[PDB]
RNA sequence: GCCCGCCGCCUGGGGAGUACGGCCGCAAGGCUGAAACUUAAAGGAAUUGGCGGGGGAGCACUACAAGGGGUGGAGCGUGCGGU
RNA sequence: ACGGCUUUUCCGGAGUGUAAAAAGCUCCGGGAAUAAGGGCUGGGCAAGGCCGGUGGCAGCCGCCGCGGUAAUACCGGCGGCCC
């Protein structure tokens, strides 16, 4: 954490901002990284992210979830494009999926590092467990569902101590994410990499989507972005 | 007969109708073989 | 140039069957439906009227057989002049 | 199509009978109910048999791989059949002579049946006259009465 | 599309809408309908190319049209196949 | 490689045990002595880009696939992985 704040510090001096949501965060008037959702912003500067959360450069925070290469033909022969998917996080409440081409690996690395951060979304978490009561923001909060191509995702709240059972794309997505136990059941096409990571996505967005009432953010220990013991 | 409009794609066989036309041809064979 | 080694003896083709199958007419008087192994299958191209090696199969050795040798220009020549086999064995 | 039928409180009975009647449409359960595999099976049921070689053959493989697979006619003791029977190993052939007697099981493949490329064979072999066929094959062992 | 009902049908590709049995029809035919065995795909929608005895637009004397001179027939120089 | 220690287990005794025995259990003497295999090693799926043989042959292969004289996939050596 240390390291991070003379990173962030480093990064804020020698940056040219060029809209303006960057401009109002080189200046000081948003300090917060959950200031910048809920309001309709367009967010187009990957040095936002690295100032506000400077963790998401951490090795242990991300991701390369797969590594296609797919052709296509010309009269001269195939020509080869890679394809790359990977995902970002804070491992405490914060998210983001992104997908890079190229030419090589490395540039299409780069490429897909870099559309995670724009992509970042925030989650919510809790303990909605009939067999765990607790209030504490290991698991989610009640029953989801997210879907993608032939993909369907359903996401159910587990005990504490569970696990995460699910497939591995989702283990790494919900592992990011900062959640430690889940329940799931899936219909579709599994092994299509892709739309899998898409549907588990989908359904943690939606957690937002769920009407609820204060007594129910008692009950269930709902946590909102940062668990901020 | 029972329809297979399966049967009906040229992809990789003879046309349907002449199948047809085939197989009833050797039913009537085995019919009057039959009564004698 | 190798000879008959055993049960084996010449034999001369006379109509392809198709899928690997010749019909050869052997030094005993007698047409063996012959199969032809697939490692000289492959490299080597016989045409009907070539003198050949044939090995009869070990169950009912009176109609197969494998072939397993083909006689070039200059072997056949060679033996016709050496007097191991006739001339009208080769022409019929 | 309309909604899944029927749905009421009172007719079990059609549901029950809905559910019998499209059973029979699954191959797996056909197939155990009517015991179709053991009204064909040469094997009787049982895992391992016993016969005596016949003669020995030689098979092609299956395009496009090249090559002669060995294997042996046996006839079986138990109810007088014919089978073929493939010999695995490295020169495992040598050590099979006619009038031996062999244990022969399954070959291992999809649906207990042929596997790569021999299609036609279904059984391999174990033991030739009481003694392993892996053993020979690799030594640590000789063939006896000769 | 979201919901409340009832009936019919499907369960990898072939063998096969075949064999056997039954009912119906003057006949031609209709309705019902397996197994042994064989096989690793069969099937759908969309993508980039290549091709059409498909359409349009352009171009070239190693294309044509309008022309000038020829080679193909003989002997010889030289290169190639065969013997 | 040096120096030390212990005796579950192993060898020889006394008691107890048992209808009688045998095991077992408590003591005594000797001594590291008496004790590791099977499968796998291209991907699925943990583990070698090493060496020598063979050369679409021999062989492997649940499936996908290897082998056509420069084989990480067959046979053997030396390593390594799982139990
Ligand atoms: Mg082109
Ligand atoms: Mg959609
Ligand atoms: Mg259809
Ligand atoms: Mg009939
Ligand atoms: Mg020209
Ligand atoms: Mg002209
Ligand atoms: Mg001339
Ligand atoms: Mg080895
Ligand atoms: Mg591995
Ligand atoms: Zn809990």
């Amino acid at each position: 954490s240390q390291e991070w704040k003379e990173y962030a510090k480093r990064v804020l001096d020698e940056w040219q901002p060029k809209t303006k949501l960057g401009m109002l965060v080189k200046e000081g008037q948003i300090t917060d990284i959950h200031e910048i959702f809920r309001k309709g912003y367009q967010i187009k500067e990957p040095e936002i992210i690295d100032v506000l959360l400077p963790e998401v450069n951490a090795r242990e925070n991300q991701e390369i979830l797969d590594i296609a290469l797919t052709v296509r033909m010309t009269d001269s022969g195939r020509r080869v494009r890679f394809r790359v998917l990977a995902a970002v996080g804070n491992r405490d409440g914060y998210v983001g999926l992104g997908i890079g081409h190229g030419r090589e690996v490395g540039i299409a690395i780069r490429k897909a590092i870099n559309y995670a951060k724009l992509n970042i979304i925030e989650i919510k978490r809790g303990c909605g467990s009939w067999e765990c009561r607790c209030r504490r923001p290991h698991s989610v909060p009640f029953t989801v569902e997210g879907k993608e191509g032939s993909v369907r995702v359903k996401l159910i709240p587990g005990p504490r101590g569970l696990g995460l059972v699910i497939g591995d794309v989702g283990k790494k997505i919900l592992r990011l994410a900062g959640i430690q136990d889940v329940w799931s059941q899936t219909l579709g096409e599994t092994r299509t990499t892709v739309n899998f990571a898409k549907a588990v996505f989908n359904a943690l967005y939606n957690t937002n989507k769920v009407v609820v009432t204060p007594e129910m953010i008692e009950r269930y220990g709902i946590v909102v972005g940062r668990a901020m013991p | 007969m029972k329809r297979r409009p399966r049967k009906w794609k040229k992809k990789g066989r003879m046309r349907w109708k002449w199948i047809k036309k085939r197989i009833r041809r050797l039913k009537r064979q085995r019919k009057k073989e039959r009564g004698l | 140039v190798p000879l008959p080694e055993g049960n084996q003896l010449f034999g001369v083709v006379e109509q392809a069957l198709g899928a690997g199958w010749m019909d050869v007419r052997c030094e005993d008087g007698k047409i063996r439906r012959c199969r032809i192994p697939g490692k000289l299958r492959r490299r080597v191209w016989i045409r009907v009227g070539d003198l050949v090696i044939v090995q009869p199969w070990p169950v009912q050795s009176d109609k197969r057989g494998d072939i397993v040798y083909r006689y070039t220009q200059t072997q056949v020549d060679w033996l016709l002049r050496k007097g191991k086999i006739t001339q009208e064995f080769l022409t019929g | 199509p309309g909604k899944k039928a029927p749905n009421g409180e009172f007719a079990g009975r059609k549901l029950k009978l809905k559910r019998k009647k499209f059973r029979w449409s699954d191959i797996r359960y056909k197939r155990r109910v009517l015991r179709l595999k053991e009204k064909s099976d040469p094997l009787e049921g049982a895992p391992q048999a016993r016969g005596i070689v016949l003669e020995k053959i030689a098979v092609e493989a299956k395009q496009p791989n090249s090559g002669m697979r060995k294997a042996v006619r046996v006839q079986l003791i138990k109810n007088g059949k014919v089978v073929t029977a493939f010999c695995p190993g490295d020169g495992a052939i040598k050590f099979i002579d006619e009038h031996d007697e062999v244990i022969i099981e399954g070959i291992g493949g999809p649906k207990g049946g042929s596997m790569g490329d021999i299609p036609g064979i279904r059984y391999k072999v174990v033991k030739v006259n009481r003694v392993s066929l892996k053993e020979l094959v690799k030594g640590r062992k000789e063939k006896p009465r000769r």
